[PDB]
DNA sequence: TGCACAGGATGTATATATCTGACACGTGCCTGGAGACTAGGGAGTAATCCCCTTGGCGGTTAAAACGCGGGGGACAGCGCGTACGTGCGTTTAAGCGGTGCTA
DNA sequence: TAGCACCGCTTAAACGCACGTACGCGCTGTCCCCCGCGTTTTAACCGCCAAGGGGATTACTCCCTAGTCTCCAGGCACGTGTCAGATATATACATCCTGTGCA
């Protein structure tokens, strides 16, 4: 079996725009983009931890990484969303 | 496909390709070439000429650093 | 915008009128008389 | 018996558990903080939603219901911060934004 | 296979440059364009073929091409990544 | 004699239907969450010792700034010659789907 | 089972060639600005006067955290069915032919 983000991409799309359809090519583009950006963030986290000599990748490390990779406004929105997710997890 | 087959055959004997690989190579080639061409266009514009000339491409390469 | 179905609707519309009576004659003038009454062409034409 | 996914607990659609496993298998660290996979899921969902919204706007303005790579290229190249983010990335059959240098036109 | 460097033709270079918005072109451009394409292809193909040969392999797959391009820093989306 | 139309012929935009793609709903397996055990890396704690400004001050100096001459670099005009643009007739082989093998 | 190879029609993208025209280059004169250089002004350090602050490094000490095995039971992926669309082809006349009876 093979698993991909495609189903989740389809779900979020339908949430955003019910009446809109999507091609398989665009679905694969989006899946590749999410995979790539996940990889990028994970590498940045690894490098940071290595310098800091911390064995645990906490949410805080990922947060700083996300600020590094993303443009400032996009980084701010990302960190805000991540913190909101953290708060909901805390419940 | 003839060009890529020839270059790979020069590089390695008895190769095969995926059709998708050849298509991806064509796509990547076209993307690179359009980028190069637009850079050359800006160079020629700076020269104050509409006729693009090889030196314009060479300059584009150097500023890009592919041949610096 | 006009078809033989419009002619059929006129035939159905004929049921309201009762009085007129026909006649017969032939000449090219009468042919043109038929031609105007069978134009079926629009203001665009 | 009944249970709820950690994604629903976080309130995210992306599979936070799959992200956690992929992080662990990627051997990026000996220890993985439980907040890392949720945070990743949140940021990834935000980015996905943003790009998808842009693509949908492009689709509507094109007046086509199915996103094709043209729409994705339009969206990515338009949004200047994403454009600078992805400058080294090419989208298959995306094409390019139309652009004509003024001095090339005869006039106007 | 022979002379396939010519096989690109002039009109293909013409159309590609047309995408680039060039209003005026010179005859010499074609040869330079072919040379640039040749060296680009040679590098990409060598990287892809070495990516293939690692895997005790004979068929160059789209994965080999896309990851070779990634190693050249040119990132390509939409082919199963 | 030549026209009007009675009797007849190919056709076709209009209309009814058949020939292909994509999305939602059904199975069913490698699972994701959860329970409990676990320990050693993270975090809280405490020096400790070393490196960073004090702060403006005068008496100096090396670099910065400002002023000037001028001459040659940039650059707007333009004569002209040609090599790319537009438009043919003509050819190739790039594209289409099809049949048979295989690595 | 996806790639390879040969068949073999069908264009249409390439090609040779013809004409011209507007573009690039060669040379022009102009004039303004930025180098070569001299004089004035500012920024910086030495020595005055010797430190206290607070910061980064270092270690000990829990303890909490999620690495681990394991069961439970699933929700996600692979696939088939259904619904739609793009394509296909009758039809109700549409666009007409043509012998011949009438004026």
């Amino acid at each position: 079996r093979k698993e991909t983000y495609s189903s989740y991409i389809y779900k979020v799309l339908k949430q955003t725009h019910p009446d809109t359809g999507i091609s398989q090519k665009s679905m694969s583009i989006l899946n590749s983009f999410v995979n790539d950006i996940f990889e990028r963030i994970a590498t940045e986290a690894s490098k940071l931890a290595a310098y800091n000599k911390k064995s645990t990748i906490s949410a805080r490390e990922i947060q700083t990484a996300v600020r590094l990779i993303l443009p400032g406004e996009l980084a701010k929105h990302a960190v805000s969303e991540g913190t909101r997710a953290v708060t909901k997890y805390s419940s | 496909q003839r060009l890529v087959r020839e270059i790979a055959q020069d590089f390695k004997t008895d190769l095969r390709f995926q059709s998708s690989a050849v298509m991806a190579l064509q796509e990547a080639s076209e993307a690179y070439l359009v980028g190069l061409f637009e850079d050359t266009n800006l160079c020629a514009i700076h020269a104050k000429r509409v006729t693009i000339m090889p030196k314009d491409i060479q300059l584009a390469r150097r500023i890009r650093g592919e041949r610096a | 915008v006009l078809k033989p179905e419009t002619l059929r609707e006129i035939q159905l519309s004929y049921k309201s009128t009762k009085l007129p009576k026909p006649k017969r004659k032939n000449t090219n003038r009468i042919v043109a008389l038929k031609k105007v009454l069978s134009s079926k062409r629009n203001l665009h034409s | 018996k009944a249970s709820q996914s950690r994604s629903a607990k976080a309130g995210l659609t992306f599979p936070v558990g799959r992200v956690h496993r992929l992080l662990r298998r990627g051997n990026y660290a000996q220890r993985i903080g439980s907040g890392a996979p949720v945070y990743l899921t949140a940021v990834l969902e935000y980015l996905a939603a943003e790009i998808l919204e842009l693509a949908g706007n492009a689709a509507r303005d094109n007046k086509k219901t199915r996103i094709i790579p043209r729409h994705l290229q339009l969206a990515i190249r338009n949004d200047d911060e994403l454009n600078k983010l992805l400058g080294n990335v090419t989208i298959a059959q995306g094409g390019v934004l139309p652009n004509i240098h003024q001095n090339l036109l005869p006039k106007k | 296979l022979r002379d396939n460097i010519q096989g690109i033709t002039k009109p293909a270079i013409r159309r590609l440059a047309r995408r680039g918005g060039v209003k005026r072109i010179s005859g010499l451009i074609y040869e330079e364009t072919r040379g640039v394409l040749k060296v680009f292809l040679e590098n990409v193909i060598r990287d892809a073929v070495t990516y293939t040969e690692h895997a005790k392999r004979k068929t160059v797959t789209a994965m080999d091409v896309v990851y070779a391009l990634k190693r050249q820093g040119r990132t390509l989306y939409g082919f199963g990544g």
